[PDB]
């Protein structure tokens, strides 16, 4: 139909995050059979192949930002590919990798629909700046490049010349924040970004939280929704095989729930599954739980609802 | 357990030109590894931080490259303080393996070992042991095998070979053929033999003694 | 400058462990992360565990899970590593170094830049004893060495 | 600011509880870096040192109550020290130890603010009396000494001469009770204490529970709040390294949530972290999860909120 029409983009890129090993992100999610587990319900699945990530050998660092140009080239390439698959009328399933790719994943999505919304389900806001981080790791600076209210204040870090900030600060909702460095929360409070952290998640209940999140984004006007989803935003009892595990995340139930509310609007238009890392599970059973979690999250995004999915013929026959 | 393989196992180059070293990965480490300076009995200090870029107290000459399978360690301005066992070490895969060993020796003119063979003392024989050790001395390069014989018939399980580093001044090497026997086995035989074999030794250097000769 | 003062060379039988003191200075601590690596003499080296000093992320290695424990002490910039069920394969020099914290506020680091001086640990249950010196030193060679 | 101004009081005391080993309570919480993990956000941290606990050698038992005088001397000493740090204008971070210390921890807090409230987050009520317990262990009788409605009925057990009951039965809320011996629940029902057990926690949802808890304590009038927090009140999947583990506790998410609601009133005025015991984890990984849990609980008390914490300068610079 309109929804569950999928363009898969595997993006094995790592150089935004330091723990090398997330480049077996799309490989493990595909060998866990995400394609065929879509194909039971009416999923128009078209794999577009993995993106080539060239290696700039002299990707010389910035002041704090390190590996900048590889990240910027990867996200520009992904912005072109996301714009391609959104001109294909599909829902962009862009899975990596790391949050560095979400720059172009939101950018190329805005190249077709400039008035979308971003549900950034993550343990962290990932809105550090190149100037006021202390890491310089670009797996936590995608959102700072994308907000128009931050323009004139973001440095011209190389690789990011193509970057146009494309989303508004009032057009993004964080859900499941649980570890924020101080620069990101000043940005969070000064821009007036609406957010439901694990405080507000527990306060309203996850259902009233998704109710008010859809009342904030879609309560004004129907518009495309871009669920960009980290897998450390869930609790590390379910996904310990991630890059930055922080205890106290969402239960696996509620992660599936957030995806199902985004489905039952019928307005899912872009999906990111980042920070999957099979190299950091202490046992392969940890990796198995993590990858089965992220697969079933992606299933419940496109309408593998826990209520049921059907084909409209009589089955008493 | 990606195995990191260092293609120069040993190295002996004079104070002088480039000493480009090689370290290979079994996967794509992809510009995510380092280089070290393990002096003997010391702190294996960092040379090169992320396949390049020369960390924080590095002198002048320690460039290197990679990205992403088979990497380079260039020592361009050799500087003879740098004679140490070098290590590459991959990092961005668990568990985080190491290289094998890159013993950077001194290149000099091949020295011949001075070889002779030595009995147990009467002070030892009052204690009841036998320790017949041959003593090898001032040679280059390292490799010598020393054979022992029970008056012509070979020996092991006492025989131990142990080598130092290269010397500071004359830049040579080391071995004792540390062999231990019993006083009873000592008294039953006389002609105790030490057969050295070095590259400089065209013939295998045999030095011997009878018991009750010295 | 950036260092690691370790402590200290110690031998244990197969029994209790060596909590190796790995004292840091120079660089700001909990902006980075300290790991551990064994080296048996005449062998290669095996990394054996890395903690982030940022927040207690244990992250041990294969074949010792289990056997290793690693905590922080970040009042003083030291970090520690014990062991459990010790064994005569662990006759190894234990080095600690700084992998950088792989958290979120911590700078890009892949490369072990403090290195500590080492810790001589041999897991042997023998008794501490005096040596027993057994030479001689004075049959046609002009070159006569000697030794003990 | 007003909140996140911390006076730390380590109290390594054990003789209220039988399982010796909780005296490495403040040692492990400090070596897990609770001080420095406060110091990122604006935490005025002043360590006041550990309290000396003298050993009464002939601490002769009562009828059932055993080690009474050491508990009473420790809690009197702590009552003086809590009154000292509350005259310092800080928020009393008193961490032990065991719930025997919470006598003086609520008493010295009431010496400055006599009209406070107690949120006793614990698996148990800990309101046995010296007469109608069957243990006599003073890690479960602090609340019975403190309620004015129980006066004339508490024995003069030695060491407790200084004890003035200081809080009202309508001024205390239990959250997360899951194992109560019969005497404590008769006290609970006859006094009309408001409580939200794990029944009522699941009934309202943890957010509506904290909503009605703040509506019960602060809905009448703004007043200081004293979160006294056990670490067995959480589920032993997260804290198995406690003294009395009972299955069915709060999720670690919800424990962090209860602390964050107490923060976002801006009225946190006293904090207890009790029953941490590194000696009872079957693996050190269990101890590591338990101590990281209790540390991040203490962080989310003083405003390490999961939404974010900031310093008010522009970070796009
Ligand atoms: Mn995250
Ligand atoms: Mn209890
Ligand atoms: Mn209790």
């Amino acid at each position: 139909a309109k929804s569950r029409t999928i363009g898969i983009i595997g993006a094995p890129f790592s150089k935004g995050q330091p723990r090398g090993g997330v480049e077996e992100g799309p490989t493990v999610l595909r060998k866990a059979g995400l394609l065929e587990k879509l194909k039971e319900q009416e999923c128009d699945v078209k794999d577009y192949g993995d993106l080539p990530f060239a290696d700039i050998p002299n990707d010389s660092p910035f002041q704090i930002v390190k590996n900048p140009r590889s990240v910027g080239k990867a996200s520009e390439q992904l912005a072109g590919k996301v714009a391609e698959v959104k001109k294909n009328g599909r829902i962009s399933l862009v899975l990596g990798g790391d949050h560095s790719l979400a720059i172009g994943s939101i950018s190329g999505h805005a190249r077709v629909h400039p008035d979308l919304g971003v549900i950034w389900v993550d343990a962290h806001t990932d809105i550090n700046t190149p100037l006021t981080t202390t890491s310089g790791n670009l797996h936590g600076q995608p959102v700072s490049f994308l907000l128009k209210e931050l323009k004139g204040k973001i440095p011209d870090v190389p690789g990011f010349s193509w970057v146009t900030p494309c989303i508004s600060a009032k057009d993004i909702v964080y859900i499941g924040l649980r570890d924020v460095d101080p620069g990101e929360h000043y940005i969070l409070k000064t821009l007036g970004i609406k957010y439901f952290s694990m405080t507000e998640v527990d306060r309203l209940g996850i259902g009233k939280v998704m109710e008010e999140t859809l009342s904030y984004l879609l309560g004004r006007k129907k518009r495309p929704i871009h669920l960009s989803f980290d897998v450390d935003g869930l609790d590390p009892s379910f996904t310990p095989a991630t890059g930055t595990p922080v205890v106290g995340g969402l239960t696996y139930r509620e992660g599936l729930y957030i995806t199902e509310e985004i489905y039952k609007t019928g307005l899912l238009s872009g999906l990111d599954i980042m920070e999957v890392n099979p190299s950091l599970g202490k046992t392969p059973e940890e990796v198995t739980r993590t990858v089965n979690t992220a697969v079933a999250i992606t299933l419940a995004c496109f309408g593998l609802a826990r209520e049921g999915n059907h084909k409209p013929i009589d089955y008493l026959n | 357990e990606i195995v990191m393989t260092q293609s120069p196992a040993t190295l002996s180059l004079s104070p002088g030109e480039r000493a480009t070293l090689s370290c290979r990965a079994s996967q794509s480490v992809s510009s995510y590894l380092a280089w070290y300076q393990q002096k003997p009995g010391q702190a294996p200090r960092l040379l090169i931080y992320d396949a390049s870029n020369r960390a924080t107290g590095i002198p002048a000459r320690f460039s290197g490259s990679g990205s992403g399978t088979d990497f380079t360690l260039t020592i361009s301005s050799l500087e003879p303080e740098d004679f140490a066992v070098y290590y590459c070490q991959q990092h961005s895969l668990l568990p985080r393996t190491f290289g094998g060993g890159t013993k950077v020796e001194i290149k000099r003119a091949d020295a011949a070992p001075t070889v002779s063979i030595f009995p147990p003392s009467s002070e030892q024989l009052t204690s009841g042991g036998a320790s017949v050790v041959c003593f090898l001395n001032n040679f280059y390069p390292k490799d010598i095998n020393v054979k022992w014989k029970i008056d012509g018939s070979e020996r092991q399980n006492g025989v131990l070979n142990s080598w130092t580093d290269q010397d500071s001044k004359d830049s040579t090497y080391s071995m004792s053929s540390t062999l231990t026997l019993t006083k009873d086995e000592y008294e039953r035989h006389n002609s105790y033999t030490c057969e050295a074999t070095h590259k400089t030794s065209t013939s295998p250097i045999v030095k011997s003694f009878n018991r009750n000769e010295c | 400058q950036v260092q690691l003062v370790q402590s200290g060379a110690e031998v244990k039988k197969p029994g209790a462990s060596v909590k190796v003191s790995c004292k840091a200075s120079g660089y700001t601590f909990t902006n980075y992360g300290i790991s551990w690596v064994r080296q048996a003499p005449g062998q290669g080296l095996e990394w054996m565990g890395w903690i982030s000093a940022y927040n207690g992320n244990t992250n041990y290695a294969q074949k010792l899970q289990g056997r290793v424990t690693m905590t922080t002490d970040t009042s003083t910039s030291t970090a520690y590593m014990e062991l459990r069920s010790l064994r005569s394969d662990d006759t190894a020099v234990y080095y600690c170094a700084r992998e950088g914290a792989y958290g979120y506020r911590s700078p890009y680091h892949n490369w072990f830049d403090p290195w500590g001086q080492g810790t001589l640990v041999t897991v042997s249950s023998a008794k501490t004893t005096a040596p027993s010196v057994y030479p001689l030193a004075p049959t046609t060679g002009s070159s006569v060495t000697l030794g003990c």
